[PDB]
């Protein structure tokens, strides 16, 4: 289980990974 | 064989009919939570609601995923994608108005902000729908395929938002709550030390005593003052208050009562009536706490007969203050 802490955390990273402008 | 080709792109235009609605149903809502009618259920303290909004959340993530990566492929997939995400929007918007709900009346102004936090969900996820149908069933380099990316991130930055807003909220929605309880403990702390038997730092002169006792009339009618107006402002000021009116009385009335001059029996009532008046005090504070969880008529009257608890014990406390010469 995830709380907001841990979930806007996740979240975060996940935005970074669908957002196509950003590819290391 | 012409078997249907097109009923994800018609699950699309279906699900864009689907969320156009859930934005009308919450902006209805504002309107209806400005004027100040979105009433709280009784109690259904936030902290529940937190936790469907959380959770309905989290599906909307996948679903976000699962249509992003099904654009590409069937349509009987696209259709499927489509139809999951608009089902966990619904969910999601019925939550957070009942969250929004849970905040009261008399605090419009966060149950719009909270409302309108979930309607950029919305509207980020009738982008997204959009986005997938454009991309139904093209490839990788083609501009659809980069925009519905683009739409995607559009929409979980969305709902991270609506995650930050639910944090910021309850944190506000709690802040004189959590600092009257952090009162309660001190209080605890300091009567512990009170009742222990070791003995004050000092003696001191009934008039010291006497000074802090009357301390006690103004905090205790200020706390029945906050838990009439639930207030958070005042639910602070109380705490503080509380706090050291309290522990001020303790520590003279030990003073007091370890001067050479008290008779024991004298330095007897006194110790014990000081710890009756916190502990009735404290039992007040509980009541606070109960009425801010849900505040109506009933547990405020409540507050008259904790009030009265204190007074009694006051009372003996001045009388025995009066008894040390």
């Amino acid at each position: 289980t995830l709380d907001i802490d841990q979930s806007i955390e996740q979240l975060n990273r996940l935005i970074l990974e669908l957002d196509p402008t950003f590819e290391p | 064989t012409g078997i249907d080709p097109f009923t994800g792109t018609q699950a699309c235009i279906t699900a864009a009919s689907a969320v156009s609605g859930i934005i009308a149903d919450l902006d209805t809502t504002i309107m209806f939570a400005t004027a100040g009618t979105l009433n709280r259920e009784g109690a259904e303290t936030f902290a529940d609601h937190r936790e469907g909004i959380l959770k309905t959340a989290k599906v909307l993530v996948e679903d976000t995923k699962v249509l992003v990566q099904n654009a590409a492929g069937s349509q009987e997939k696209l259709a499927q994608a489509a139809q999951s995400s608009v089902a966990t929007i619904t969910r999601l918007a019925d939550v957070v108005k009942l969250g929004a709900a849970s905040l009261g009346a008399e605090d419009p102004e966060t149950q719009v902000v909270l409302i309108n936090a979930v309607k950029d969900v919305a509207k980020a996820l009738g982008d997204l729908i959009s986005a997938t149908k454009a991309a139904a069933g093209k490839v990788g380099d083609d501009p659809a395929v980069w925009q519905l990316k683009n739409s995607a991130k559009v929409m979980v930055t969305n709902v991270t938002s609506l995650l930050k807003t639910v944090k910021a909220v309850e944190d506000e929605a709690t802040k004189g709550t959590r600092a009257l309880e952090a009162t309660t403990e001190h209080i605890r702390q300091e009567l512990a030390v009170f009742c222990s038997p070791e003995p004050p730092a000092k003696t001191s002169t009934p008039e010291d005593f006497i000074r802090m006792t009357k301390g006690i009339t103004m905090a205790t009618a200020k706390a029945v003052a906050a838990g009439n107006s639930c207030r958070q402002e005042d639910v602070i000021a109380t705490a503080n208050l509380s706090r050291r009116a309290i522990a001020d009385m303790l520590r003279a009335c030990k003073e007091a009562a370890f001067h050479p001059e008290v008779a024991p029996d004298v330095r007897l009532r006194a110790l014990h009536y000081g710890r009756e008046c916190a502990n009735g005090y404290l039992e007040l504070l509980d009541h606070v706490l109960l009425t801010l969880q849900k505040p109506n008529p009933d547990l405020k009257q409540q507050l008259t007969g904790h009030s009265k608890r204190v007074a009694g014990s006051v009372t003996e406390l001045i009388q025995a203050a009066e008894a040390m010469k």
